[PDB]
């Protein structure tokens, strides 16, 4: 699964 | 020690960002144990979200300005917070 770890 | 506790944070946007990373969300790699949600995953330095002070690393963010962040996506709650120059978060600690 993917584990994304987005900016915001 | 309180278990978990429901928190408040408004925040605004510098540089059309926030100042804080998200992982988690349905359909990607759980944050946490069987637990499905958006988390505070980083806080940049200087930034909004660090100089506010109240949010803090692995909160689960439960709604931002009113919009639920249970069960939605990764992409969605990016999508969502990438929009106004207000925002108030609510998240379990």
């Amino acid at each position: 699964n993917p584990n994304p770890e987005t900016s915001v | 020690p309180l278990g978990s506790e429901v928190i408040q944070a408004l925040i605004f946007k510098d540089d059309g960002s926030l100042g804080l990373s998200i992982s988690g969300g349905v359909g990607s790699s759980s944050f946490k144990s069987g637990d499905d949600g958006i988390f505070v995953s980083k806080i940049a330095k200087g930034g909004p979200c660090d100089n506010e002070g109240t949010l803090k690393i692995g909160d689960k963010i439960l709604s931002v300005n009113e919009i639920s962040f249970t069960g939605i996506t990764h992409e969605k709650a990016v999508e969502i917070l990438k929009n106004d120059s207000k925002y108030m978060v609510v998240v379990e600690r």
